[PDB]
């Protein structure tokens, strides 16, 4: 058959909570195999979590979560639960779960390391302390000094809001030509913001128009603003 | 810490030449050395770049396919390969010295230059 | 939504063993009822044997030309109704009751060849086993319900009538449920060559031995219990303890005896028949003692009893293990029908008619007075530890080829292709 | 259990010699043998088998002529003989004890096994 | 516990030959795994046991050992090797992952272009100032920004912001962000973006002066 890893119980949780991660097999046997937990941070590489192959004997946690983490499994469904208690701010990621080798401890040596074979698609885990807010927006406009070979660029400032994602567009989407939209960033406080930059010919401050359109989807809020010298 | 630079003269269209930095006092092994051109009466332009042992060298678009840059640390001297040179090329050239390990570009040593040439 | 289907074909089964052994529970009535001696009170359990043995693989070959759920409840209609039916027959005709008992065996005979068929090509390979498992035993807590549910009825209610009355409701819910929780779905060249295999002969005929012991027995002692506590001065407290005892000894053997060949199989090879004969003699020898504590004391002849019973049955999870260990993988099915046709045939079909017929026969020949009954039958039921004794040795001297059978039979499958 | 040993690193052309013994007084005469072996992204598959009492012989399809077997009940031992390897037959090596006979067409099966092994690994390098 | 992995970001025109290095002392000496992902999916296993090759892996990659080193090789670049690569051991009960390599475009230097914009009257009238600094088509990505206000030096209220290669001219655009109140925005007069790149040979400030129009 095709081989098969789903995750499941992502989501939002405040500091001093706890979550119940689920990954459901299908398409093998699996008592023959071990499932091993790997996350990833928002920016930074892979680390390693968890293990635990079909016997329940075999279990096996890294340094950094040792009190916290609790994993099982469940042979007549095939499934496996990762049990998250004590979270913090330091374990916001994305999980991913992945198949193993069912004895790699016993057999891995000086020539093996078999690796992992297939892997799941991943859940993202949010950890945060703040309300659902709305994004402020504001104007960066163009200037005398601002010109660069008869070039000025103009952008929109989206600020102060949670969570993410929001979208962006311009002039409802008539103009696509040297725009940029750089990554969200995080504020001290919590929350995010992020700005949007175009660039066009400075004779065009004359005759044509700009509009930065912004959307934000659980408050479903579109705000519309025009630039001005 | 001094530096002195080397290899300007005359050259015919189509030419070639061969250049040579040389920087005392100061060991260059980890360091990043870059080369600067400026035409009478023109602002100095950049040239090339050549990184740390294993980082490569980069040029800039006027200047691609004929220029090559080398370094020699037990000589603590850098140099210049020169091919297919055209009248446009005649101006001065410049040794400089990038000390920052992150490539930030903090020129603060520079060199004398020279005159190169073409004519015909 | 597959286990119901599961659980409602196991709950059949149970009432299918249940109605098997009501008539054995009040036994002694109908003899009270009809004037009738030992001898014609065998013929109730040996015409049963006879037409379910019949019955048996005619409905397996009509049961995978034509459709199934309509067969399972066309038998338990069947069953419950002439059961329920058979209560009403007034004192002067006796082979009514005969036929009744005939009838029953045919349907009864239908559900339990084709109920495993349906229960099996539902599940896979991981889980079919415990299905199946848990389907089969409830042998004995069925054997056992027979007679409770027999003396209790009777007892409070005072008329062995209504022992016959309460099952057939049960059998009717059933039937009707069965309706919408199932999800419907060279014999000639075998026997010449099935028959020079000395392993196979031998283990078919020490099963028969078992089931001549284990019918003989499981029809006839109650009655005699209850002689001999008349004989002693001392009087339905008898058929309450028979079926407690029998409800966990059932499954008490079948685990000692996969144990102890799970152990012994790392020795020698030949672990399965040795197991089987070590059981069977020693079951022999504690059998061969209720006929001497039962004119004594009885709490001894309960000790004999649970001793011997267990030690019997140990040997009914192997001789499948020994069917599979010397026959190759395309002659199995034949095997397998031939055996248990054979197994019903020399065994208990006339095994409980036997007994009667010779107690009848001591009886005849001396003066008829209690004493005299309970002797009787206490000399005619010394048959079963002889035929259980024959047992253990046909056991003995099927471990005698094991191996060379086992061999032959290697060479055979790589020779096909 | 069954102990595996042997196993490790060959080159191209090599040969390689691995053993499964039994721990104890254990016989396993009633039935010892069948070697399987498991590669990273594929399934587990059996590599060949051998009886009980006559000392037959059967290989899967992709081994026949490279590998041996043989079996010593004399002392708990089985013992298989790979001869020019290939970069193809990198995977781990299992021992396993059944009780059904042994013939072609059998040995795929392997949910149906009782007692199995822990595995040794073979590496054929370039 | 950790392994070593050199160099951290490799530039490389398509066509060229790339080496990649993971060193380390754990209890395996002789035996990595070696993986690729590319942004936003989950990675691929793409080497076992420090020379094997997984299946349905396209033949040009390969792997070795020298001593206690590891070397990944790719042959011939092709438009879809331009990923992010990591190595694995296993010493005991553990599992630890590498720090990984980023492979990316070369083309030809490019000074940034610089540009500076002041809090409008709708953050003024809120009480917090936040100015921006643009830095747009530049290539190499290594350059420097500071901030000057009256000549004094700022710390730990700036924060920087950087796109992807840009999917056209293989080019970075940089956003830098400097935070204060309305407060103190009323105490200075001078704001200058102080920017370092290889391409300039002098350094690049950019001015504003408070409230002019
Ligand atoms: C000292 C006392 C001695 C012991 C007495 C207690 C009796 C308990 C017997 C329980 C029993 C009933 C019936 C069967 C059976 N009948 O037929 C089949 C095969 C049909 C497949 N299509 N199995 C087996 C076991």
């Amino acid at each position: 058959s095709e081989v098969q890893l789903v995750e499941s119980g992502g989501g939002l949780v405040q500091p001093g909570g706890s979550l119940r991660l689920s990954c459901a097999a299908s398409g093998f046997n699996f008592s023959y195999y071990s499932i091993h937990w790997v996350r990833q941070a928002p920016g930074k590489g892979l680390e390693w979590v968890a293990y635990i192959s079909s016997s329940s004997s075999y279990t096996s946690y890294a340094d950094s979560v040792k009190g916290r983490f609790t994993i099982s499994a469940d042979t007549s469904k095939n499934t496996a639960y990762l049990q998250m208690n004590s979270l913090r701010a330091e374990d916001t990621a994305v999980y991913y779960c992945a198949r193993g080798y069912q004895y790699w401890q016993y057999h891995a040596s000086w020539y093996w390391n078999g690796g992992l074979d297939y892997w799941g698609q991943g859940t993202l885990v949010t950890v945060s302390s703040a309300s659902t807010k709305g994004p402020s927006v504001f104007p960066l406009a163009p200037s005398s000094k601002s010109t660069s070979g008869g070039t000025a660029a103009l952008g929109c400032l989206v600020k102060d809001y949670f969570p993410e994602p929001v979208t962006v567009s311009w002039n409802s989407g008539a103009l696509t030509s040297g725009v940029h939209t750089f990554p969200a960033v995080l504020q001290s406080s919590g929350l995010y913001s992020l700005s949007s930059v175009v660039t066009v010919p400075s004779s065009s401050l004359g005759t044509q128009t700009y509009i930065c359109n912004v959307n934000h989807k659980p408050s479903n809020t579109k705000v519309d603003k025009k630039v001005e010298p | 810490v001094q530096l002195q630079e080397s290899g300007g003269g005359l050259v015919q269209p189509g030419g070639s030449l061969r250049l040579s930095c040389a920087a005392s006092g100061r060991t260059i092994s980890r360091y990043a050395m870059s080369w600067f051109r400026q035409a009478p009466g023109k602002e100095r332009e950049f040239v090339a770049v050549a990184r740390r042992s294993g980082d490569g060298a980069f040029y800039a678009d006027s200047v691609q396919g004929r220029f090559t840059v080398s370094r020699d640390d037990a000589k603590n001297t850098v140099y210049l390969q020169m091919n297919s040179l055209k009248p446009e090329d005649t101006a001065v050239y410049y040794c400089a010295i990038d000390s920052d390990t992150f490539y930030s570009g903090s020129y603060d040593y520079w060199g004398q230059g020279t005159q190169v040439t073409v004519s015909s | 939504g597959r286990g119901a289907a599961a659980a409602i074909l196991s709950l059949g089964n149970v009432l299918n063993y249940l109605d098997r052994y009501t008539v054995a529970g009040v036994l002694l009535d109908i003899q009270q009822h009809f004037g009738v001696k030992d001898r014609g009170a065998g013929l109730l359990q040996s015409v049963f044997i006879c037409s379910f043995m019949v019955a048996a693989p005619i409905f397996g070959y009509l049961g995978d030309r034509f459709n199934r759920k309509v067969i399972l409840s066309c038998g338990i209609f069947f069953w419950s109704a002439v059961t329920f039916s058979s209560s009403f027959i007034p004192q002067q005709y006796f082979w009514l009751l005969v036929l009744s008992r005939g009838l029953v065996g045919i349907g009864e005979a239908s559900y339990s060849t084709i109920a495993p068929t349906i229960i099996g090509d539902l599940f896979t390979k991981n889980t079919r086993t415990l299905m199946l498992s848990v389907f089969y035993f409830a042998i004995p807590l069925g054997s056992g319900l027979g007679y409770i549910t027999g003396s209790s009825v009777k007892q409070a209610a005072g008329d062995w009538h209504w022992a016959l009355r309460v099952s057939p409701v049960l059998g009717m819910i059933t039937g009707t449920l069965i309706l919408i929780l199932v999800p419907a779905t060279s014999w000639l060249r075998d026997m010449k060559a099935l028959i020079r295999n000395r392993s196979y002969v031998f283990s078919s005929l020490a099963t028969s031995a078992v089931s001549f012991a284990t019918g003989a027995l499981g029809m006839w002692i109650p009655l005699y219990l209850h002689r001999a506590q008349v004989v002693q001065k001392t009087a339905a407290k008898d058929s309450l303890i028979f079926g407690a005892i029998t409800c966990f000894t059932g499954f008490l053997g079948v685990v000692t005896g996969a144990g102890a060949t799970r152990w012994c199989r790392l020795k020698t090879q030949r672990a399965d028949p040795l197991v089987c004969a070590v059981g069977m003699l020693g079951s022999a020898i504690f059998i061969c003692l209720i006929f001497v504590a039962a004119k004594s004391s009885i709490v001894g002849a309960y000790i004999c009893i649970f001793v011997g019973e267990t030690l019997l049955f140990s040997n009914w999870a192997i001789t499948a293990d020994i069917l599979m260990y010397v026959v190759i993988p395309t002659r199995r099915a034949t095997a397998v029908a031939l055996q248990s046709f054979t197994s019903h045939l020399l065994g208990d079909a006339g095994s409980p008619y036997l007994i009667g017929f010779i107690s009848d026969l001591i009886r005849q020949s001396t003066k008829d007075s209690p004493l005299w009954e309970f002797l009787s039958l206490g000399y005619a039921l010394m048959l079963c530890p002889f035929v259980v004794v024959l047992g253990g040795m046909f056991f003995l001297a099927t471990a005698l080829f094991f191996v060379s059978d086992r061999a032959r039979a290697e060479q055979q499958v790589n020779q096909l292709a | 259990q069954l102990v595996e040993s042997g196993g490790g690193l060959v080159q191209p052309g090599g040969s390689l010699r691995l053993s499964c013994a039994a721990p104890g007084s254990r016989r396993f005469d009633y039935y010892t043998l069948g070697w399987f072996r498991q590669a990273p992204g594929k399934e587990r598959e059996g590599v060949s088998c051998i009886s009980t009492v006559g000392g037959i012989t059967n290989y899967a399809d992709s081994v026949k002529g490279r590998f041996i077997i043989s079996r010593d009940n004399a002392k708990s031992t089985v013992y298989l003989q790979m001869n020019s390897l290939e970069p193809e037959d990198t995977a781990v090596y299992y021992c396993a004890a059944g009780r059904e006979m042994c013939a072609p067409m059998m040995l795929g099966d392997y949910y149906d096994m009782d007692y199995w092994g822990k595995g040794t690994p073979v590496t054929v390098s370039s | 516990i950790q392994m070593t992995q050199s160099p951290s970001s490799l530039s490389a025109s398509v066509g060229d030959r790339v080496t990649i290095t993971c060193r380390a002392s754990q209890s395996v000496s002789s035996a990595v795994a070696w993986y690729q992902q590319k942004p936003g999916k989950a990675p691929k296993l793409l080497i076992y046991s420090a020379s094997s090759l997984y299946s349905g892996v396209p033949s040009r990659f390969s792997g070795s050992r020298s001593g206690t080193d590891f070397t990944l090789t790719i042959s011939s670049l092709q438009p879809e090797d331009f990923a992010t690569y990591y190595c694995q051991q296993s010493s005991s009960s553990l599992i630890t992952f590498g720090q990984g390599t980023k492979v990316e475009i070369k083309r030809t230097v490019a000074a940034p272009s610089v540009f500076i914009f002041p809090p409008s009257d709708s953050q003024l009238k809120s009480g917090t100032a936040s100015v921006v600094c643009l830095l747009n088509n530049f290539y190499p990505r290594e350059a420097k920004v500071q901030w000057k206000v009256d000549n004094a030096l700022q710390s730990g209220n700036s924060q920087e912001s950087v796109t992807e290669q840009d999917s056209k001219d293989s080019t970075y655009s940089l956003s830098s962000t400097l935070t204060l109140s309305k407060a103190d925005y009323e105490k200075h007069k001078v704001y200058a973006c102080e920017v370092t790149h290889q391409g300039l040979s002098s350094p690049v400030t950019k001015s504003f002066n408070r409230g002019e129009c």
